[PDB]
């Protein structure tokens, strides 16, 4: 690395954290990772355009990537990707996912409390974005309805509209990697006892998240540019280069085996329940992958 | 004892000895060098050094780019974080767009 | 984002930390056979040489002082008063 | 108690005064009792001082509790160290108390919050192979091309 | 835990003390911009004493044959008796001593006179006395104006903050208030002549030292 | 401002923020029987005009969030009727400089 670079040289003065949207991950990929294999074109123990060299790294001595060249040694590592048949949760954020879910209307995407309410105005006011989430969550996890119409501050004979919808809200529990929904009408009177339990597809949750207003997800601590709430659900998954791997490949193998067969079923037409079960092995292997990269 | 723990660092901070504190607390883990987009702080930059071509595929940029030196452990720690869908973006400038 | 030579509002006195860092950056260079700007009226010790340098005001370096808001002033070694 | 007060001719003299001292505290209400001097009432509960008289009066109580502790042992520390501490405790406007791979938990949060690390700490700077902008690192040094 | 709480606070080249966020903790370090190593217990003279006593020691009345400066204190002494326009300066210096004493007795409700401040003035004066071999037995060649205006001008150069605007000027003046009270109390006309017996040259040395020492007590940016 | 003898009702008190811009302040009487800004530990707080504020921030070059804070319901802030975003200059006696000014911005 004793070779020369015309790029001016500097120290790092700032680290800006966030999440990688699926767009930016596709965006700075080289390779689309689809086959899950090393070497042997049919049976040629050499190099495959599908995982391992498809333009990222190289053991080989070869001063070669994709006209990036340098030694098996002064090469960063380049970044791969793997488009996911279905969205899965990021394991790391199940519990965040769960509490946004609890803040927002699971039809419309709109926060359950707002300016009108007043205990919420004081949580809204808090400065520290992790105390603020905490606080707004405490106010909202209680709220069983997406209200239409709500007393104002002002002369409370009268009510005032808010952007509405009206739908009842699940009580949400955690059940591995599965979030589970439970709806009522009431707390056990006449009208409706027995809740209807029903799993939360990643698919609907991603879909509710993409509908949450900039104002409303900022309000929860998220940021329009660097971390939106959707991005806690993976869609597109980065493949690290061989500098990262010292048997994490043996695991991304398995993700692909699962991605390949959820797609071959979704292709074939295939029962409701098989599609779901292959979706759940996807998830588990994408989860295990990262809860393993804590190492 | 025979070490240099939290409290010994604190005394050196008190005296203002930053160089010492960097020397003592380094890795011998060599300073690896790395190019970095100045718009998306990431280590995505394709550096053709021989043809003198530097591109962020995705940032669509071959102007704004930097070189930095960091410990290898850190270049790994960061690519580990990217593997987990976390962007640790390194910027060269403090006060921004404003 | 830079602050014109006039209008500079920070101390005209060198601080202990600047002085320490100057002398030591310069001794590092003198210790690696870098040309020297002053008469060695005997000295062999690079720190010592550097201090002779700083006293005769022959250290061509500039201190860039950042203010908390990103902005900065540049003060030359020549100009900083050493007390 | 004795109270040093200026005399009619200008010099300080002792002038005793009775003082009451209580077990327990009701500041808002005792202040209001006829016959006392409400301008000089005190408590060692700096929380109550801040609740009744505000953040600044609490800051100045808190200092005076800190200083009592350190002088009651008989030692002496310069003002400005205790002043620093007590400012750190009151600058948000209330009284805030001062009391391979782990940690992941925290970086995930960073991610999702878009945490901006200023890079001024000594650890962060170690990880990056750099000096911390403290003391001898709180400026840069550059080559003086402008000189003869 | 205290060290973990306070560890990032640093002084900056604006003299402000701030955290790693840039928040302001203090607009100037220690409320005075000094380094605590350069601060010493000194007595602030104006504060104590009876009203009679403060007026013997500091009042100069050039229009009054009992309360002028004896002519053995000063060469000009004959020539300033009854001079009206020196008296105007001296009334001005006294009014400031008087305010000084009131101000301080509000700050120190107790009357405590001994408080840490930078630049041990007594020991500079003691040095000047040694260094210029000063005869207690000869009138001085200082003038009224040399003293009175020399001590006003020194105040302007005891600098902690250097900004051209009004706000920073007010800060600078507030920062340097208490030290200026001790200063005007120590280099008032009648003390300079009658107690210290300074010559012009020693006096001019006293000042230019006060000023270098003051400037060397200021805290340095970058201190943790 | 409205001073009352022992309470308001949960829903009286709801009638307060109610007619913007015009604001409405409530005090219990007992909290007024004594002037807390006359107490010795309470220094002089002086609300800055929004110009004063502009100037303060330009000359320190700060963001609002870098200034020390005083809450909306701090006693003195109630006493002065401050509003969020308003800055008080606090001028205190000081055993090291005699006088010192600090500032806090209402939350
Ligand atoms: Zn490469
Ligand atoms: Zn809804
Ligand atoms: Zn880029």
């Amino acid at each position: 690395g004793q070779q020369y670079s015309s790029a001016p040289l500097r120290t790092v003065k700032e680290v800006q954290f966030g999440l990688f949207s699926p767009e930016e991950v596709r965006a700075i990929s080289v390779a689309k990772i689809r086959f899950p294999e090393t070497m042997d074109e049919t049976q040629t123990r050499a190099k495959i355009g599908g995982l391992n060299d498809p333009r990222l790294g190289s053991i080989d001595r070869n001063l070669k990537c994709q006209t990036c060249q340098e030694g098996m040694n002064e090469c960063p590592g380049h970044f791969g990707h793997i488009d996911l048949a279905k969205p899965v949760f990021h394991v790391g954020f199940i519990a965040k996912i769960k509490k946004v879910c609890e803040c927002v209307c699971m039809h419309c995407g709109k926060l359950l409390l707002d300016e009108h309410n007043e205990l919420m105005r004081q949580a809204l006011a808090i400065k520290d974005s992790k105390k603020r989430f905490a606080a707004i969550w405490t106010l909202c996890k209680t709220k069983m309805v997406c209200e239409t119409d709500v007393p104002s501050e002002d002369d409370p004979t009268q009510l005032v509209s808010r952007g509405g919808c009206g739908n009842t809200q699940p009580t949400i529990r955690k059940d591995g990697l599965k979030l589970v929904g439970s709806w009522k009408k009431d707390r056990a009177t006449g009208d409706a006892d027995e809740p209807e339990l029903r799993v939360l597809s990643t698919e609907e949750i991603l879909n509710i998240f993409k509908h949450i207003s900039v104002k409303d997800f900022t309000s929860l601590g998220f940021n329009e540019v660097f971390s939106r709430p959707e991005w806690m659900i993976l869609t597109c998954l980065p493949v690290p280069p061989p500098p990262v791997r010292p048997d994490l490949t043996f695991k991304l193998a398995d993700i692909l085996k699962a991605n390949i067969s959820l797609e071959t079923l979704e292709h074939n037409g295939a029962p409701h329940h098989a599609i779901e079960e292959a979706e759940s092995l996807l998830q588990f292997h994408v989860a295990t992958y990262m809860d393993s990269i804590r190492a | 004892g025979l070490r240099f723990g939290e409290m010994e660092r604190d005394c050196m901070i008190a005296h203002g000895a930053a160089s010492f504190l960097k020397e003592r607390l380094m890795e011998a883990s060599d300073a690896f060098r790395v190019h970095i987009c100045g718009i998306c702080g990431l280590m995505t930059v394709i550096a053709k050094l021989n043809h003198n071509q530097f591109e962020c595929k995705g940032c669509d940029n071959k102007i704004d780019i930097y070189q930095i030196h960091i410990p290898y452990a850190a270049k790994l720690l960061f690519q580990e974080l990217m593997a987990m869908n976390i962007t640790p973006r390194l910027y060269t400038d403090r006060s921004r767009d404003f | 984002k830079a602050i014109p030579k006039d209008q500079r509002a920070t101390t005209p006195y060198m601080t202990k930390y600047e002085r320490a860092r100057i002398l030591g950056t310069r001794a590092l260079q003198i210790s690696m056979n870098a040309p020297v700007f002053v008469d060695l009226e005997g000295e062999t010790d690079p720190l010592r040489i550097a201090m002779k340098e700083l006293a005769e005001k022959k250290i061509p370096l500039v201190i860039r002082r950042y203010l908390p808001d990103g902005s900065f002033e540049d003060w030359s070694v020549e100009e900083l008063i050493v007390d | 108690y004795d109270r040093k007060v200026p005399s009619p001719t200008g010099e300080y003299v002792k002038e005793p005064e009775w003082v009451l001292e209580t077990d327990g505290v009701n500041l808002s209400e005792v202040m209001t009792v006829p016959g006392i001097d409400p301008t000089r009432i005190y408590t060692n509960s700096f929380i109550d001082i801040m609740e009744v008289l505000g953040i600044e009066a609490g800051r100045a109580a808190l200092y005076k509790e800190v200083y009592n502790v350190i002088a009651s042992d008989g030692s002496y520390v310069n003002y400005r160290h205790m002043a620093l501490l007590v400012d750190v405790m009151t600058t948000q406007g209330g009284l805030t108390s001062v009391t391979f791979e782990e940690t992941v938990e925290i970086l995930f949060e960073a991610g999702a919050s878009a945490e901006l690390d200023d890079c001024r700490g000594v650890s962060e700077n170690v990880i990056l192979g750099q000096m911390a902008p403290i003391g001898t690192g709180a400026f840069d040094v550059m080559i003086d091309e402008e000189s003869l | 835990r205290l060290v973990k709480a306070l560890e990032d606070i640093m002084v900056h080249y604006d003299n402000t003390t701030r955290n790693s966020l840039g928040n302001v903790i203090q607009f100037i370090y220690g409320e005075d911009g000094m380094d605590a190593a350069h601060i010493e217990k000194q007595s602030l003279d104006t504060i104590g004493g009876s009203d009679a006593a403060f007026e013997k020691r500091y009042r100069v009345d050039l229009l009054n044959t009992d309360h002028t400066l004896d002519p053995s204190l000063l060469e000009s002494g004959s020539e300033i008796l009854g001079d009206l326009k020196l008296q105007v300066l001296l009334d001005e210096e006294y009014k400031q001593l008087v305010k000084d004493r009131k101000f301080l007795r509000e700050v120190f409700v107790d009357g405590e006179a001994n408080w840490p401040l930078p630049v041990n003035i007594r020991r500079i004066i003691q040095n000047a006395q040694q260094t210029f071999h000063i005869d207690h037995t000869k009138p001085s060649d200082l003038t009224i104006k040399d003293i009175v205006l020399g001590v006003k001008d020194l105040q302007e150069n005891l600098l902690v903050l250097r900004g051209k605007n009004e706000i920073i000027q007010n800060a600078q003046r507030d920062a340097v208030t208490l030290f200026c009270c001790l200063l005007r109390s120590r280099l008032a006309t009648r003390r300079v002549l009658q107690e210290y017996r300074l010559t012009k040259q020693a006096f001019d040395w006293v000042l230019s030292n006060i000023e270098a020492q003051f400037l060397r007590s200021v805290v340095h940016p970058g201190e943790m | 401002i409205f001073v009352y003898q022992n309470n308001i009702t949960p829903s009286a008190m709801k009638l307060v923020p109610s007619i913007p811009p015009a604001t409405i302040e409530t005090f219990n009487e007992a909290a007024l029987v004594v002037n807390i800004t006359h107490h010795e530990l309470v220094p002089k707080h002086i609300r800055l005009s929004s110009d004063e504020k502009r100037e303060l921030l330009k000359r320190y070059r700060l963001k609002e969030s870098q200034l020390p804070r005083i809450q909306r319901a701090d006693p003195v802030a109630l006493y002065l009727g401050l509003k969020r975003g308003e800055v008080v200059k606090i001028i205190r006696k000081s055993e090291t400089s005699g006088r010192y000014a600090s500032y806090r911005i209402c939350m």
